[PDB]
């Protein structure tokens, strides 16, 4: 017998594609989802604000009764 | 572009262990005598080259 290397039979092929997913939002869902979480972001922001200088007066009656 | 640099350098190094287990040489492989090629693969090989492929 002789003993060469040879392909058994036949191998199997491999791919040739450039194999690409693309996946991901588009634009209108990724930047409509962005510009909510940022309005989300100014409603909480505006409540906390204004809550705050309610008790930001509170601080200036305070000086304004200590003062005399 | 400092990484994909190493990354295929793994897979030179791949190549390079097949070209050592081949002929011998890290990268002067000689190997090919005018009028055909000496010392002929060993055995063992092409599926790792599947694989590699």
């Amino acid at each position: 017998v002789k003993q060469d290397m040879p392909p058994v039979g036949g191998y199997g092929p491999i791919d040739y594609k450039r194999n690409l997913p693309r996946r991901g939002l588009s634009g209108y869902s990724m930047f409509a989802v962005g510009i909510g979480a940022l309005l989300f972001g100014y409603w909480s922001m505006m409540r906390w604000n204004r809550e705050r200088r309610r008790l930001q007066i509170e601080d200036f009656e305070a000086r304004i009764a200590l003062m005399p | 572009a400092m990484t994909p640099f190493f990354w295929m350098f793994e897979e030179r190094e791949k190549m390079f262990e097949f070209y050592e287990r081949v002929s011998g040489a890290r990268m002067h492989a000689a190997y090919v005598r005018p009028g055909g090629v000496h010392q002929d693969l060993p055995l063992g090989l092409m599926d790792d080259i599947y694989e590699f492929s």
